[PDB]
């Protein structure tokens, strides 16, 4: 399955992922790609952030899907 | 009243700047409100901001010096602890904030961030990457940015 993440600079993020896959997982991938450590990482869809520990199935996130990237602040 | 308690508490630090001035820095009230000043910084020479003159607001809360002092930014720079809004993120103007302190050592601090980022805990996450990945990359783009922005 395949989905995009759109950062704030505007760059396209292509992803490989799979259904059963956690937002954890979706966070690593991102990291891979980017070089961005999940912590840093705050996910974004169908009006909700995406918390760790469940899956793209459980929000419903299907084929062409696009998430929105946004900044996830620790004390600055 | 707490508004007085502050304003001799502003004129004593600026008073002090006048005496011991700091090295490649100044400050002072923008016009006759001395809760509201701006302040410049020389790009420091071990960083890749040397050559730029970087402008910053310093806005003094009226319960100053019991709370830190508001400085952002109006210079736009590439740097992983400042964002594109000029907000800084630094522990002496939060967490770390003391009575204690003064202006004067606030501008020397934000020097030191400017020759030593801290990209572990960073306000742009992708200049944080660069910095910490690709050091070369980091420099070619900073001196960049000054040569376009703070110059």
């Amino acid at each position: 399955m395949q989905i995009f993440v759109k950062t704030l600079t505007g760059k396209t993020i292509t992803l490989e992922v799979e259904p059963s896959d956690t937002i954890e997982n979706v966070k690593a991938k991102i990291q891979d790609k980017e070089g961005i450590p999940p912590d840093q990482q705050r996910l974004i869809f169908a009006g909700k952030q995406l918390e760790d520990g469940r899956t793209l199935s459980d929000y419903n996130i299907q084929k062409e899907s696009t998430l929105h990237l946004v900044l996830r602040l620790r004390g600055a | 009243g707490p508004l007085g308690s502050a304003l001799k508490r502003i004129n004593k630090e600026l008073s002090d700047l006048a005496r011991d001035p700091p090295a490649q820095c100044s400050a002072g009230p923008v016009g006759d409100d001395m809760f509201h000043w701006q302040a410049t910084i020389m790009g420091p020479n071990d960083s890749p901001y040397q050559g730029g003159v970087f402008f910053l607001t310093i806005h003094f809360p009226t319960d100053y010096p019991f709370k830190p002092p508001k400085v952002a930014f109006t210079t736009r720079i590439y740097h992983p602890n400042i964002n594109s809004n000029g907000s800084i993120c630094l522990d002496i103007l939060r967490s770390q904030w003391s009575p204690a302190l003064t202006i004067s050592k606030v501008l020397l601090s934000i020097c030191s961030l400017l020759c030593d980022p801290n990209p572990d805990d960073p306000l742009v996450p992708e200049i944080a990457r660069i910095y910490k990945t690709d050091r070369d990359k980091y420099n070619r783009i900073s001196r960049e940015w000054t040569q376009k922005y703070a110059m």
